[PDB]
């Protein structure tokens, strides 16, 4: 089965732009929060997610279960399966950490709910572990370069 | 001769400047070449490149009898073919055609019927006798074969494009399929008809004031099965033919348009009449299949029964909707959909917008409401009228203009045809928002993805907010529909419905205000999937499967349903199959228990 | 040739000599044979399309900067 | 098409080939050429039969020597 699985990503995951909107499915997932179009848009950081024929690929179309027009998952044991050994770790802490700093960035204006419970859900050492399970490196890493992207958490004792 | 009417005619068709001109062997035939004579016809090109032949092969001194019999070979093709198929040597024959095609001085005729202004320039030729006739007249000139794509030219003027292909700068292996000489060539599957111009053709011809063929024999077979079915085309074209021939010579000539055997030299006298008038000529005309959206000048009055006409009964007026957009405290008397700003911003960035939604989840309305802010945002709105009258003059008029312009159709998979044509030829201050259903999407994606949708931007609105339900709620709490259910909370309130049924408007409707209009519908897309007996059976087995609770399963189905129809891949392409039951991977599964 | 205009093209023809024109996007591999070849080496005007402002004629300071040059091309060995 | 896709060989039997239709069928392919035979009148040189030459073997005997080899195969095709 890792073989047609790894076969079947292959097929939609060499592209940048696609790679990036299915991590942010699977993280989306992951946290808990409604799957919708607009709230991926940010989550993703492009608007890929507009067009027609991201939902006519092998991949997604293979990997998630599609139905007019919008995108839901199939099971958990695929999706954690596809979070630890078809992402590797080095890619899922630097994406993690860009959209860390971009969904701040246009949150500093706008000032959605949405937003902020979704960046005091991303410190939490549940999820992170539920991301790069038992990797001592890229965890310390990530919560050493969190505190100096946004100054604003030195004062939060969470 | 030609009559005195058939010359007003012409004139009047040929001064809009909108006019087309189809070029043949008859136009050039007082041009000099580089030789300096009049260019050959088939005839002596024949028997000249029969007589290098036959040279070539006394050369290498072959028998006399099939020297003798080559040299009296007049047929282009065959000789030609021969040639390239036998003879090594083409890059004399490539001499030969270019010291025969290029022409050197042109006339005075042909500069002063060259000297108007056209929509577009077609021609057989292989020569540069237009582009000479063009330059000199003062006006510029770029010309194509029919291996260049339309799309790259699409805002240049002066097009000349030869079918045929061109000597100006053709290579050696041109000879084989892109210049029309040899048999071999003819037969090739790189023809007219596979071509990308074919249909720019079509809508030029379509969309021309009148038709011109210069001294065209009509040899080509294509045109002939293009100009031969329609009569509206008919009554557009005419022929120019040389002076002195009969009827009867002209009748095959005559079965595709008017005949008028004056010749160029006559018409360049029309012209030099015409010429001065031809860039004038400037209309506005009128708009048919799409009507200008006016927003509101006066304030009306809501009264309850408005409101309740509009939450129930489906009917309401554009004044309402005026007078809820410009107001937006409003939120008793309509529904504040957050997706009309992330709307109106892609509308703002040139982007299209495409809205895909279930059966009555808010989508015309949506769509009115879109068009009452944007005018109002200062762009204009066009909404698309099902009428008879035609659609590519309307854009073409759009076109014209010089604001921005939105156009809206809703429900395309009705006029995908004209929805085509919109993407297809679509301009740069026109955007396009398109509507529909998602059995009407589904049914045409093999007929748009093939097209360029990058400029296209996918909504759904099928789902709304708890915000949403709640001014829902408040609607009705304002109405006072709730009977006895108006004291208990907003958990108890909304307890008897299903977890997807409450976050659509279609069913929220249905189950509180039992809006009559959606049952209407309903009972219009039910009726027809439930009019034969079996699927009737089928559907009812499914229905009874659910009520009872028992999981759904294509052996137990055919086995309550006293049949075996659901084993047919048929089933689940019905209308009623697909907009009531949700499908998936072929299985059926039903929306919500209110419906059932 | 450097201009992007017709003069050469109007003077050959005009002398009782044929030409054909080409551009640094022409292979000269289909032309071997081919005789009086007038290369614009900086463009052309009579055929040019909207997108050859950016690189194909050399006018703004941006087609100068191009990956695509006169050293680059297949005429250069030619030349 | 799939008639002579399936078949031995492919007989015409004093066929001029008139209908370009056909001839756009038989002129692409090379395998349908080894399979196709063109019965033409006697007194034909190769010339006056060039154009049936492109698209399979021609033989120039007609339909009156054509019937001698009939009347020798008939016995075999049967069996
Ligand atoms: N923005 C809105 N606010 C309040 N009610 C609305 C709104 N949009 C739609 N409705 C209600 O929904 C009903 C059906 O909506 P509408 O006719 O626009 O459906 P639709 O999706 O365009 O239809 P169809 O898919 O059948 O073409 C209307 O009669 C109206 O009562
Ligand atoms: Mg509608």
């Amino acid at each position: 089965i890792q073989s047609r699985i790894r076969e079947i990503s292959n097929l939609a995951l060499n592209d940048k732009e696609y790679k990036e909107t299915v991590f942010a499915i699977l993280l989306l997932d992951v946290i808990g929060l409604p799957l919708v179009r607009s709230l991926i848009s940010d989550v993703a950081v492009n608007e890929k997610i507009y067009s027609a024929e991201f939902t006519e690929n092998e991949g997604v179309k293979n990997l998630f279960i599609i139905s007019n027009g919008m995108v839901k998952t199939k099971s958990s044991t695929l999706s954690r399966f596809l979070i630890a050994n078809i992402f590797e770790h080095k890619y899922v802490v630097n994406q993690l950490l860009k959209v860390i700093e971009h969904l701040y960035v246009i949150n500093k204006d706008a000032k959605d709910h949405r937003l902020q419970t979704l960046i005091t859900s991303l410190l939490r050492f549940s999820i992170i572990e539920k991301l790069l399970p038992q990797r001592r490196v890229e965890i310390n890493y990530f919560y050493e370069k969190v505190k100096h992207i946004i100054p604003n958490l030195i004062n939060d004792p969470h | 001769s030609i009559s005195d009417e058939t010359y007003e005619r012409l004139k009047r068709l040929i001064s809009t400047g909108n006019a087309i001109v189809f070029v043949g062997a008859g136009f050039s035939k007082e041009s000099i070449n580089i030789i300096g004579s009049t260019p050959p016809l088939a005839k002596d090109l024949a028997l000249q490149i029969s007589n290098k032949s036959a040279n070539y092969l006394k050369e290498v001194g072959a028998d006399s009898h099939y020297i003798e019999e080559i040299k009296q070979c007049d047929d282009l093709m065959v000789a030609s073919d021969f040639f390239l198929n036998n003879i090594p040597q083409k890059d004399e024959l490539l001499q030969l055609l270019k010291d025969n095609y290029t022409i050197k001085d042109v006339t005075q005729e042909q500069i002063d019927i060259f000297s108007m202004k056209w929509r577009r320039i077609y021609t057989t030729n292989y020569d540069n006798a237009i582009e000479l006739s063009l330059i000199k007249s003062g006006k510029s000139v770029t010309p194509l074969t029919l291996e260049d794509a339309p799309n790259q030219y699409k805002s240049a003027e002066d097009i000349c494009l030869h079918i045929n292909g061109r000597i100006e700068r053709s290579k050696e292996s041109d000879l084989d399929s892109a210049i029309k000489l040899t048999t071999s060539s003819y037969l090739s599957p790189e023809q007219f008809l596979t071509s990308s111009w074919y249909r720019q053709f079509k809508a030029d011809i379509d969309n021309a004031s009148a038709i011109v063929f210069l001294g065209y024999s009509m040899y080509d077979i294509d045109i002939q099965k293009i100009f031969f079915n329609d009569s509206s085309i008919k009554s557009k074209t005419f022929f120019i033919t040389r002076e002195g021939t009969t009827k009867f010579q002209n009748y095959k000539l005559a079965m595709f348009g008017e005949v008028i055997n004056i010749g160029v030299n006559a018409f360049s006298h029309i012209a030099a009449k015409c010429i001065e008038e031809s860039h004038q000529d400037k209309e506005v005309g009128l708009i048919n299949s799409l009507e200008l959206y006016t927003p509101g000048e006066e304030h009306d009055e809501i009264r309850d029964n408005d409101i309740a006409n509009f939450m129930i009964f489906g009917k309401v007026s554009d004044r309402y909707i005026d007078e809820v957009t410009l107001n937006d405290n409003m939120h008793d008397k309509i529904i504040l959909r957050e997706e009309v700003s992330k709307i109106i911003e892609h509308i703002e960035t040139d982007n299209d917008i495409l809205i895909a939604s279930d059966l009555g989840n808010g989508k015309s309305i949506m769509t009115r409401m879109l068009m009452s802010k944007l005018s109002r945002k200062g762009y204009l709105c066009f909404y698309y009228l099902y009428n008879e009258f035609s659609f590519s003059k309307d854009i073409e008029r759009l076109s014209k203009l010089g604001q921005k312009i939105v156009i809206f159709i809703d429900d395309y998979s009705n006029c995908i045809d004209d929805t085509r044509y919109a993407i297809e030829n679509r301009k740069d201050n026109i955007q396009l928002v398109l509507t529909t259903r998602h059995f009407g999407y589904e049914n045409t994606k093999q007929h748009l993805l093939t097209m360029d949708m990058s400029s296209f931007k996918t909504h759904s609105v099928d789902y709304l907010s708890d915000s949403e339900v709640d001014n829902f709620v408040h609607i009705v709490d304002h109405l006072g529909a709730w009977g006895e259910k108006a004291g208990l909370s907003r958990h108890e309130k909304l307890s008897e419905l299903d977890e997807n049924a409450r976050n659509q408007l279609s069913f929220l409707l249905l189950s509180i205000l039992k809006s009559e209009a959606i049952q209407s519908r309903i009972r219009e897309i039910s009726n027809l999937a439930l009019n034969d007996k079996e699927y009737k059976e089928t559907v009812f087995a499914i229905l009874l499967l659910d009520v009872i609770g028992l999981p759904l399963v294509r052996s137990l189905i055919s086995d309550v349903a006293v049949n075996e129809k659901i084993y047919s891949a048929e089933f689940t392409e019905n209308e009623g199959v697909k907009n009531l039951f949700i499908i998936s991977n072929g299985m059926v599964k039903t929306k919500s228990s209110t419906l059932s």
